[PDB]
């Protein structure tokens, strides 16, 4: 068939119509990123000529190939390590949460260390851990699994009671309702819509949290990104091992063999050839990491980035830290990677309104100093424009700027003198 | 240590060159790893397979160091993209992007030229001496729910005060720094206080 | 058949046929010894990076 | 160790910042000999939470710190032709 892009939705777009929420819900979103790299390490001489002393002498004809091959996976093994630094050492101190989780009834259970596991890891950070001879060798993280959950749970700590005022200086402990209360604001959403709906958000969050567990869970395809990592290096080795199978025009792909036949003047060249495949292999398997390293990096340097913007910070940058207006993200321990639960507020249930750009009254043309006037068809008020909440048109809450000959679409209204 | 970042950049590309100089001198399976010795030893037939084997050698070698630049080249670039954001975003205006013009507010930036890169001084804003107070999401007042416009309500233990959120700066409760949303009985945690009229008095 | 390595006591079964085995990599990793029709796995001699 | 045996360096229980990563959470440092720790994630702090608190910077400084990016590379340039065959 032909691809559909989407199902068609025309806007009911007027000179003055204008629609605003009257509700709205809490989303919870899933990001994931490639953080690291498994370490691979690879003995070039022995990878090649194994432990014959005739190959390794051949093997010297060609110069340091094999001390540039061994320092680029140096390199890049270096770099891993602080691929993972950059995006989980990002505190200064292990923050701590409260023997009493009391956040105003938010409920962090899922993402907060379960005390009851030796791993101290997140019922989410444990779901996602369980859903992710030839001289070839695999090197250690610096930082162990334990070490980056401890990173994780520092940043959530502080992001859960001191905001993100740990982000720039010292932590300053807050009450969440309080601290929740600021990051509605910071979407263009008056405080009192978070303490008026408290339970309600509060609720809508929780829920949120628990379908994400339940969604990674059924879905096994949510950690492709980190796995596909996983599968592209293990391919890799893969190659590279078998690549030893291979006679490159040699007699044997076996120099074993080879140097039990044939005497130094005849081995020369049948080692030579097997010299020459398996080097070449091995430059083929570097260059592919040395490409796919700087993927990761970039990966790295982006989740690095969002674990300031979204977890340190409230973000205004659209689409950066999920989808909707970014309230605040938690961050989560994956295997070779990092998971952002990103809190987003989504505008909810919508209605026509008629507006105008400004109201009329005793010759003046008043505008209104935060919001838009709107009117329900009988009576004009003033209202947040990401939340409706109907106002009297005061002159509190407008400002006077020319008179009414001027604005077009300007409506007749009465301005309230308090 | 401090300009580590440029000096490696510059020990990369001159050990990237030496390696490729150094290079020259393996015989690749050639009875000279100069080509002059071969074709002042030998005639075309037998120069050719000599000398074959020193450009199949020194091809490679090459073929080898550009990999590498190009590499390491798109590295330079995405780090010169870097510096040409911030150029933009912390020089030429003012950040809201945490940890991306330093640690702490941002406030300004000073570019400084430095040794094929570039160095930035950041400066930002980094609160101090904070002290525990008592706080509440609203102030309750004539049946009404007062919120703050812009600070935040905190207590001292006796009296309660409204401050800007990053500075401690106490004025009285007024409604010309609160607004009003319901009544007492939605907020949780409100407090009774009194919330001053400028316009009582008159 | 020549290498290097460590004999030990195999527990793979072999089938009456079959003198050596193989791994992923396509190499030796156990011999029928030809004398005593013992099975030996043949694991590489500790190695490492320093 | 998880990353190898280590030989030389003397094992302590004191935890501090990481100076010569080994791995696995090892590092070691020289302190005189040189000695394996396992490495500190930084100091641990409790922030005084409660459902009524608030911390306000009464004060504040003005800080200013150093990043240093690299721009450009050396444009070096080779001569095949000439590096091959002179
Ligand atoms: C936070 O949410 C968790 C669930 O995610 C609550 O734990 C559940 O508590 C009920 C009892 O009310 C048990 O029947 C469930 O088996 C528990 N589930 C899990 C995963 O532990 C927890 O009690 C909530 N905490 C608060 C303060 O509400
Ligand atoms: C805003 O939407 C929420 C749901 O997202 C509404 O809360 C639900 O109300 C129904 C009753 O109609 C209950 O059965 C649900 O259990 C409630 N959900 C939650 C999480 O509490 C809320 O009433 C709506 N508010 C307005 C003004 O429409
Ligand atoms: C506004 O009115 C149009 C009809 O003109 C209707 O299709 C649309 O759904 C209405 N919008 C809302 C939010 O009710
Ligand atoms: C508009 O709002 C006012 C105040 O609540 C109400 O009295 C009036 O009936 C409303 N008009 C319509 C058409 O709903
Ligand atoms: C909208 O367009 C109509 C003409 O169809 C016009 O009469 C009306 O004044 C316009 N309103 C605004 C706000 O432009
Ligand atoms: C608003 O009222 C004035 C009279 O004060 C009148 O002249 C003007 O035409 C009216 N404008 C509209 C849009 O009704
Ligand atoms: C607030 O009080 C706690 C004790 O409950 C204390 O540890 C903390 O340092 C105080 N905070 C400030 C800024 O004084
Ligand atoms: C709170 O501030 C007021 C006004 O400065 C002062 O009179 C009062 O003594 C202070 N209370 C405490 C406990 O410091
Ligand atoms: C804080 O919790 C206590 C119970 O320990 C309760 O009495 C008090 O009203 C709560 N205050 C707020 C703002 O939630
Ligand atoms: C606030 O004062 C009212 C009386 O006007 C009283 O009914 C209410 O319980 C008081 N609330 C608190 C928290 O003191
Ligand atoms: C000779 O080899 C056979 C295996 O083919 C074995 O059964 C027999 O016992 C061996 N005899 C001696 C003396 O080793
Ligand atoms: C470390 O502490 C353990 C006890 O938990 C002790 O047995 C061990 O000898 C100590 N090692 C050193 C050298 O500090």
């Amino acid at each position: 068939y032909t691809m559909s892009l989407g199902a068609e939705n025309s806007v009911a777009y007027s000179n003055n119509s204008i629609a605003i929420p009257t509700n709205f819900t809490i989303s919870v979103t899933t990001e994931i990123l490639p953080v690291s790299m498994t370490k691979t390490s690879v003995d070039c001489t022995m990878y090649i000529c194994g432990d014959s002393t005739e190959c390794s002498n051949l093997l010297l004809q060609y110069g340091s190939f094999c001390t540039q091959l061994n320092r680029a996976l140096t390199g890049i093994a270096v770099e891993q390590d602080k691929n993972t630094q950059e995006v989980f050492a990002q505190v200064k101190q292990i923050y701590k949460t409260p023997p009493i989780k009391d956040f105003g009834g938010f409920n962090f259970s899922q993402i907060l260390p379960d005390p009851s596991k030796p791993s101290k890891r997140s019922p989410i950070e444990d779901l996602l851990f369980n859903k992710v001879f030839n001289g070839l060798t695999v090197l250690p993280p610096l930082l162990t699994d334990e070490m980056i959950a401890q990173y994780t749970s520092a940043l959530l700590a502080g992001t859960i009671t001191s905001g993100w005022t740990f982000g720039a200086g010292p932590a300053l402990q807050i009450p969440f309702p309080m601290q929740m209360a600021y990051r509605f604001n910071g979407i263009g959403v008056t405080q009192n819509v978070l303490y008026e709906n408290q339970k309600l958000i509060a609720n809508q969050f929780n829920s949120a949290i628990g379908k994400i567990q339940d969604s990674l869970s059924s879905t096994p395809s949510a950690l492709g990104k980190l796995q596909d990592v996983v599968n592209q290096n293990a391919q890799a080795l893969n190659t590279l091992v078998k690549q030893l199978s291979s006679n490159f025009g040699a007699i044997s792909s076996v120099l074993n063999d080879i140097l039990s036949r044939l005497d130094p003047p005849e081995a020369e060249v049948q080692i030579d050839r097997l010299i020459t495949g398996r080097l070449q292999s091995l430059q083929t398997y570097v260059t592919q990491q040395l490409i796919r390293a700087a993927e990761i990096r970039a990966s790295a340097n982006l989740a690095a980035t969002k674990m300031s913007e979204c977890v340190l910070g409230q973000s205004k940058r659209v689409d950066f830290c999920g989808k909707g207006y970014h309230l605040m993200s938690f961050p989560q321990s994956a295997p070779h990677g990092v998971v952002f639960l990103h809190v987003t507020y989504v505008p909810a249930q919508e209605k026509n309104f008629t507006t105008a750009p400004a109201i009329c009254h005793d010759g003046k043309a008043h505008f209104p100093r935060e919001g838009v006037f709107v009117s329900n068809g009988t009576h004009w008020f003033v209202t947040q424009r990401n939340f409706y909440e109907p106002q009297i048109i005061t002159t509190d809450n407008t400002f006077v700027s020319g008179n009414c000959d001027v604005v077009i679409g300007i409506v007749n209204n009465t301005v309230y003198d308090p | 240590s401090a300009l580590g970042k440029l000096q490696d950049v510059v020990n990369q590309n001159a050990q990237a060159l030496n390696t490729l100089v150094k290079q020259l001198s393996s015989n690749f399976g050639a009875i000279s790893s100069v080509l002059n010795d071969i074709l002042s030893r030998l005639d075309p037939p037998e120069a050719e397979v000599q000398i074959d084997r020193l450009i199949t050698g020194r091809l490679q070698s090459l073929q080898t160091y550009v990999t590498q630049q190009l590499i390491r080249a798109a590295e330079i670039r995405a780090s010169a993209n870097l510096a040409a954001t911030k150029m933009s975003e912390c020089v030429l205006g003012q950040s809201k992007r945490v940890d991306f013009c330093g640690k702490g507010y941002h406030l300004m930036s000073f570019p400084q030229s430095a040794p094929h890169g570039v160095v930035f001084l950041h400066v930002t804003y980094v609160p101090a001496q904070e002290k525990n107070f008592t706080t509440a999401p609203a102030i309750c007042h004539d049946g009404k729910a007062h919120f703050p416009r812009e600070g935040v309500f905190v207590s001292n233990g006796t009296h309660w005060f409204v401050t800007q959120r990053n500075f401690y700066e106490p004025q009285i409760i007024t409604t010309d720094n609160t607004f009003v949303s319901g009544n007492c009985d939605v907020v949780i945690g409100i407090v009774n206080n009194t919330v001053y009229d400028p316009l009582q008095p008159e | 058949l020549t290498g290097t390595g460590v004999l030990t006591e195999s527990n793979k079964k072999f089938l009456p046929f079959q003198q050596f085995g193989r791994d992923i990599a396509d190499t030796t990793d156990a011999v029928r010894d030809p004398q005593t029709l013992e099975i030996l796995d043949i694991t590489p001699c500790s190695f490492g990076g320093v | 160790t998880r990353a190898g045996c280590l030989i030389g360096a003397e094992h302590v229980n004191n935890s501090y910042e990481c100076d010569i990563p080994i791995g696995a959470g090892i590092c070691a440092s020289y302190q005189q000999s040189i000695i394996a720790y396992t490495m500190s994630l930084g100091a641990e702090n409790s922030v005084a939470y409660s459902n009524n608190s608030i911390a306000i910077p009464t004060n504040f400084t003005i800080s200013v710190t150093t990043e240093i990016l690299p721009v450009s590379m050396t444009k070096t340039s080779v001569d095949c032709t000439m590096y091959i065959c002179g």
